[PDB]
RNA sequence: CACCAUGUUCAA
RNA sequence: AAGUGUGGAGAUCGAAGAUGAUUAGAGACCAUUGUAGUCCACACUGCAAACGAUGACACCCAUGAAUUGGGGAUCCUUACGUAUCUUUCUCAGCACGUUUUCUGUUUUCACGCGAAAGCUUUGAGGUUACAGUCUCAGGGGGGAGUAC
């Protein structure tokens, strides 16, 4: 307490929780992350909500796979979050 | 001058538009099932008077095996369960005490 | 209110005087928890207590003892206690302090029937709960009172103007309350001196069962 | 949820009110033509007539008389 | 669906002023709606308030000083002529001493008493006293 | 043979109150007292005031009466009561550790005087 | 100067009455839950000075639950009471 | 004679609190009818009695029969007050209703239609009171217009030293006992609505309680 | 859970 | 829902009707029956206390338990807390716990409102300080939802 809430500035907190267009300013939930196929090892860029099945383009294996939020990749790949 | 908000029934608004009726427990009067209050009933075959004459004639219960008993799920009509004093009209800063368990 | 006009630290809270709050279990809330104390709660602990801020603890403190000690006519400040833990403490403010104070039963128009014989007109009115005590608040609502309270986590802060955060549940917790702002005002006023510890022990405070 | 606004929205207005006045029943009485067509006077005041036969009517309750009246 | 967006945003002003509120979210906002308001900094009835730009319409977060009793929208924007003020003025606001009948004219957008003294009618938009 | 009117009861305390060393547990003896203490024309309010104080005198052997107002031995209790060891329960309570929560000591390393002496983590 | 005036400049009103410190809410004469608090100024030795900080509040405000809420704005912004802990 | 019990009654009968303002000002309740005619003067306060009417209770054998008095008071230079009391004789009522009417003073802002050339003719804004359904709205009048308002608001416009006023009524105003005390509450209003005037800044004082806490204490 | 229908006109 | 037409069906309940009984009378309730109906197909009707006695679409709106479906984590502060138990196949599974958040049906609870009962982010609030848009109905009780 003893920090009184400002509308046009408003905390870490309180801003983390809310909707993606009940911010201050509307923006993604998502990203792309860089997902290293299992075997034939090859980088792909797939998205986190990824409602169609992105194929390795050298694999030809499918390394990912539509949920009702965020789409499930295969089990044994690498991936780190891409930035912006 | 409305009564009851709920309006005496189980229903709100927006949710159901009818629920069929069910029959009353000894009226026969068909009343919805929302509406219609209703008790599970537990109720011993025997009096604890009659059920010491039957458990000492038996081969089968005592003490360790417990003799059986009723269950029905009785459903009344509000005609019905006023009449039997299932349930009574009480007063009008009483009426909104809602009972989630058998006390 | 540990902010005075020049800038110095000399009310702020000490290694010595959060040592006996912690002592004294008067910073574990309830498991329930109001909208209008809910910025005073600093986090929850395991078995779901609310752990009270004691930073804020103590500015409340400060802040409630900085309008007690800006009274003249120190018998304007009525000190009252419905619950039974308080009655001991509501006694031994009073002495130190020389406040007015009463105990058990409010007996509602003491502060509006004027032709009752038990007719007081404090200036402000310290609450030990804003619950037990809501006769007492709801006619200084009537009669331009403010309010000071011991408020738990879940406080009814309609009408409670000064609200201090505490534990003012257990028999310890409570009156340790009432010491620390006794031993306060007192500072604040000038009868007792900020440098040597205030020799008055706390036990006095203490609720005691005389069956 | 009573009426309506819009800078162009008066025809809605002059057609709502001119059907609402017909449920006035004194605008109604002075626009239709069965208030003096079956008013025994024609429209008129002070009609002259014949006397026929004399009546007494009974007053209502809680009043008890007969009323001294004429047919004409 | 929202149809007048000045209707809107003096609506939630009022609301949140009469709530005794110390800032207000308006949103969506216009060139309209940050030319009323400032025409109410300027008789000082609000404080500073901040324009946040989506690539949408923005959103307006208004600091609010207490002074403001009602603000609020004249729907439909009826015409209003010169000699027409002191009809306007006795309907809508509660004295002639205080409180601004607001208009959007030719000259721009004003209040009454500037657009009585510049000789000049126009359509009005809403009160604020 | 009944409950005894509030005539009877509040002059019953009165009699407690004013003479409560002439009063003991017997019926014959009190009523003697009360004869000499009430100026009332009825024998019949002073038999029964004479049993209602003789009932209140063996409740005031058990422990105290709502009402009774006796002043010395409230004023001797509350001599008796008001006494505190030289060691405070709160000197008592340093002196062995405060034994703060997970969630306490977290916030006690937040503060401008950091966590106090004497102090353990349980 | 405050209250209206005479156009000769004389103060007509009588009682130009006080206005709430959280709401700017001007404070009517039957609002009878409205309260002054007086707060001491205190010196560098922790001392009452003889002059106080008055804030006074509403009584809707102390009504709804918000006059708390009130207090402790009003006190950070006069500088009477700390926001935060210093630094460790 | 009159000994007070509140501490405001005793600083009335001091001389300590002078006018009637200074406890207008720190929303003091009165408690005491005395207060009111010791600070007034005696000749500058007029009450006449708006209505009296009997309310009836009914009751195994027959009516209960009670009569319910209404009172104003003031001075005609912005006080008024207006009490409600019952009684079982009328003369009792009547009675009740002037103790009752002096402790609900409260005081009218007033102020200008147009341009500000001497003492106010009219009040400062349009205020609406409502009690029950009887909502009267009071509008500003120009400098000559009169109290234009039926005889039931106008007797307690008189009173409260409004001189130039324009009045609306929206619901039942045949009961009176409502139409009085919305007259009433929409001229407590006046000194509710904060003006650009009033926007400045004032300097906050000391309770009369809280300044002369020594001398009431000294009466005891 | 047998049966248990009704009380002239104003007025006090 | 009753009703109608043509075919099926026809167990049970059952307007009409029939017998008992109660009753002063009983054309009623109660008991025994029993036709049309109930049920299906294809047509017709369009008459409900078709209700939340509350038109639709937006806006603002305080609080604390819950619940259903989806998703995500485990001088006004520059950020942070994770348990339980079932687990050879619609199984990288299922349920739970703490917390976010969107949509829905609600509940005891701050303003405010109302003649009141009561309503209250689900408005009947934001209204004589009366204008977001559109729409339907009402104008004392009847006659009469009658006559043409
Ligand atoms: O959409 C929700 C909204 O974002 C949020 N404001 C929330 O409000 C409450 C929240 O209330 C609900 O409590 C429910 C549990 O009893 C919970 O529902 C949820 O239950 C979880 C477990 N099944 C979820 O898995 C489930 O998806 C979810 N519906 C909350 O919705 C409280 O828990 C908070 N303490 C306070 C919040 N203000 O409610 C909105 C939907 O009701
Ligand atoms: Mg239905
Ligand atoms: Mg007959
Ligand atoms: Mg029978
Ligand atoms: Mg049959």
């Amino acid at each position: 307490g003893f920090f009184d809430a400002d509308l046009s500035y408003p905390t870490v907190r309180t801003e983390r929780m809310k909707h993606k267009r009940r911010r201050l300013v509307q923006g993604p939930n998502s990203y792309f992350m860089d997902v290293s196929c299992p075997r034939c090892r090859q980088v792909t860029v797939v998205y986190s909500h990824a409602t169609t099945s992105v194929e390795c383009k050298g694999c030809s294996k499918k390394l990912c796979r539509p949920t009702g939020g965020k789409a499930l990749l295969v089990e044994g790949c690498g991936y780190r979050r891409k930035p912006d | 001058t409305t009564k009851r908000r709920n309006h005496g029934r189980s229903k709100p608004a927006h949710s159901r538009g009818r629920v069929k009726p069910i029959h009353c427990f000894n009226c026969g009067r068909l009343t919805p099932k929302d509406k219609a209050v209703g008790r599970f009933v537990v109720r011993r075959m025997l009096d604890a008077a009659s059920a010491r004459d039957v458990a000492e004639a038996s081969p089968v219960y005592g003490a360790n095996f417990p003799m059986p008993k009723l269950y029905m799920k009785q459903r009344f009509c509000i005609a019905c369960a006023i009449h039997s004093r299932t349930v009574r009209a009480r007063p009008v800063g009483n009426r909104k005490i809602r009972y989630t368990r058998k006390v | 209110m540990t902010a005075v006009e020049s800038g110095s630290k000399v009310l702020r809270m000490k290694e010595s005087d959060a040592q006996k709050l912690l002592a004294m279990r008067c910073h574990i809330g309830t498991r329930n928890q109001s909208s209008a104390m809910k910025k005073y709660i600093y986090g929850r602990t395991a078995e779901g207590s609310h752990i009270i801020d004691l930073h804020m603890m103590w500015e409340k403190l400060i802040l409630a003892a900085r309008v007690i000690a800006a009274v003249e006519n120190p018998k304007d400040v009525c000190v009252c206690s419905s619950r039974l833990y308080g009655t001991r403490a509501i006694y031994k403010f009073s002495q130190h302090v020389g406040t007015s104070f009463h105990g058990g039963r409010f007996i509602p128009g003491t502060f509006t029937n004027q032709i009752q014989k038990k007719f007081v007109q404090p200036r402000v009115l310290v609450v030990t709960d804003p619950r037990t005590d809501h006769q007492a608040i709801r006619e200084a609502s009537l009669v331009n009172i403010p309010v000071i309270a011991l408020c738990d986590t879940d406080a009814p802060l309609e009408y409670v103007d000064i609200a201090i955060p505490c534990n003012n549940r257990g028999i310890k917790s409570i009156g340790m309350m009432y010491w620390l702002l006794a031993r306060e005002v007192l500072r604040l006023r000038g009868t007792i001196v900020r440098s040597v510890p205030w020799e008055e022990k706390v036990d006095l405070f203490f609720y005691r069962d005389p069956n | 949820m009573t009426k309506t606004n819009g800078q162009n929205a008066a025809r809605k207005l002059v057609r709502l009110r001119r059907r609402n006045r017909w449920a006035d029943k004194g605008w109604k009485r002075a626009h239709t033509f069965a208030a003096k067509k079956a008013n025994p006077f024609g429209g008129s005041s002070h009609a002259k007539g014949i006397v026929l036969e004399k009546i007494g009517v009974g007053a209502k309750q809680p009043n008890s008389a007969i009323r001294k009246c004429v047919r004409v | 669906t929202m149809m007048s967006v000045l209707a809107n945003a003096l609506r939630t002003i009022a609301s949140a002023e009469r709530r005794g509120k110390r800032q207000v979210l308006i949103r969506p906002s216009s060139k309209v709606v940050v030319k009323f308001l400032q025409v109410m900094q300027k008789h000082g009835y609000i404080g500073e308030f901040e324009i946040i730009d989506d690539h949408r319409a923005g959103k307006i977060v208004v600091n609010l000083n207490g002074r403001l009793n009602k603000c609020g929208a004249i729907c439909p924007r009826f015409d209003c002529a010169t000699t027409d003020y002191e009809k306007w003025m006795k309907n809508i606001l509660p004295s002639r001493q205080f409180g601004f009948v607001v208009l959007t004219t030719s000259l721009g957008i004003m209040d009454h008493e500037e657009a009585r003294s510049r000789n000049t009618g126009g359509k009005v938009l809403g009160f604020f006293y | 043979g009944k409950i005894r009117t509030k005539t009877v009861k509040r002059a019953s305390r009165q009699v407690v109150e004013k003479y409560y060393s002439k009063l003991n547990f017997d019926f014959y003896q009190n009523k003697r007292v009360i004869m000499d203490v009430t100026i009332a024309e009825s024998k019949k309010l002073k038999n029964k005031i004479a049993g209602y104080t003789t009932h209140i005198m063996k409740r005031l052997a058990r422990g105290p009466v709502r009402g009774i107002s006796l002043k010395l031995q409230e004023e001797e209790r509350e001599r008796r009561m008001d006494h505190a060891p030289a060691t405070s329960d709160v000197d008592k309570a340093i002196q062995s550790g405060v034994s703060v929560d997970k969630r306490t000591m977290q916030m006690l390393q937040r503060l401008e005087i950091g966590v106090p002496r004497r102090v353990k983590r349980a | 100067t405050i209250g209206m005036f005479n156009e000769e400049g004389e103060n007509v009103d009588l009682y130009i009455p006080r206005k709430c410190h959280a709401t700017n809410t001007l404070i009517e004469a039957h609002d009878h839950a409205a309260v002054q608090i007086s707060i001491a100024n205190v010196g560098p030795n922790g001392v009452i000075n003889g002059t106080t900080t008055t804030l006074c509040i509403a009584g809707y405000l102390r009504s709804q639950g918000e006059s708390d809420h009130a207090i402790n704005h009003i006190t950070i912004d006069r500088g009477i009471m700390r926001i935060k802990t210093g630094k460790p | 004679e009159w000994v007070p019990c509140t501490k405001l009654g005793r600083l009335v009968k001091a001389q300590k609190v002078t006018s009637l303002e200074e406890i207008f000002l720190f929303s003091m309740p009165i408690k005491e009818h005395q207060i009111v005619d010791t600070l007034i003067a005696e000749g500058q306060l007029h009450d006449e009695m708006m209505k009296i009417y009997p309310v009836q209770k009914a009751t195994s054998a027959g009516q209960r029969t009670r009569f319910k008095a209404f009172n104003v008071v003031g001075d005609c230079d912005g006080h008024i007050g207006i009490g409600a009391r019952v009684g079982k004789e009328v003369s009792l009522a009547i009675r009740a209703s002037m103790i009752a009417a002096k402790l609900n003073i409260v005081p009218v802002r007033r102020g200008y239609w147009g341009n500000k050339i001497g003492e106010p003719h009219t009040i400062p804004m349009k205020v609406t009171g409502k009690c029950g359904s009887v909502a009267v709205r009071l509008v500003p009048a120009p400098r000559g217009t009169g109290i234009v308002a039926a005889p039931v608001p106008k007797k307690i416009l008189e009173f409260a030293g409004v001189e130039d006023v324009y009045t609306s009524s929206r619901g039942k105003t045949r009961t009176h006992g409502n139409l009085i005390m919305a007259t009433f509450y929409a001229l407590r209003k006046t000194y509710g609505f904060l003006t650009p005037d009033l926007w400045a800044e004032t300097e906050p004082s000391r309770d009369p309680t809280d300044e002369h806490a020594e001398l009431l204490a000294e009466m005891t």
